């Protein structure tokens, strides 16, 4: 029973850094005369969890 | 005499003035693309802003 729940909270953390990785790489794909490129709305803002390194 | 001297010179003094009022303008337009390029770059910098979002 413990080895299964560490395997399902593991394959959360997969899925979670994949996402990441995605997110991350289309960002670095994103570059000048781009289509959907705009003025945002307060860019400056915070996140509501701002979790640390 | 004195007539014509007077007429030379303020010939020759328009004449530079006319080129120097070209090159002015033609630099004012060149900042005005420039500032076009800085609203783009400002567009770029907000839209990776955001990207970070998700």
């Amino acid at each position: 029973c413990l080895l299964q729940e560490i395997r399902q909270q593991l394959n959360s953390d997969h899925r979670d850094k994949m996402e990441t990785l995605e997110i991350d790489r289309g960002c670095l794909s994103l570059n000048l005369t781009s289509p959907n490129i705009s003025l945002k709305v307060n860019p400056t803002r915070i996140p509501k969890d701002s979790t640390t390194l | 005499r004195e007539m014509e001297s007077f007429y030379s010179e303020l010939k020759w003094q328009e004449k530079n003035t006319l080129e120097e009022i070209a090159e002015l303008q033609g630099d004012i337009r060149r900042l005005e693309e420039d500032l076009r390029r800085k609203m783009m770059n400002l567009k770029l910098a907000h839209t990776r802003l955001e990207s970070r979002t998700y």
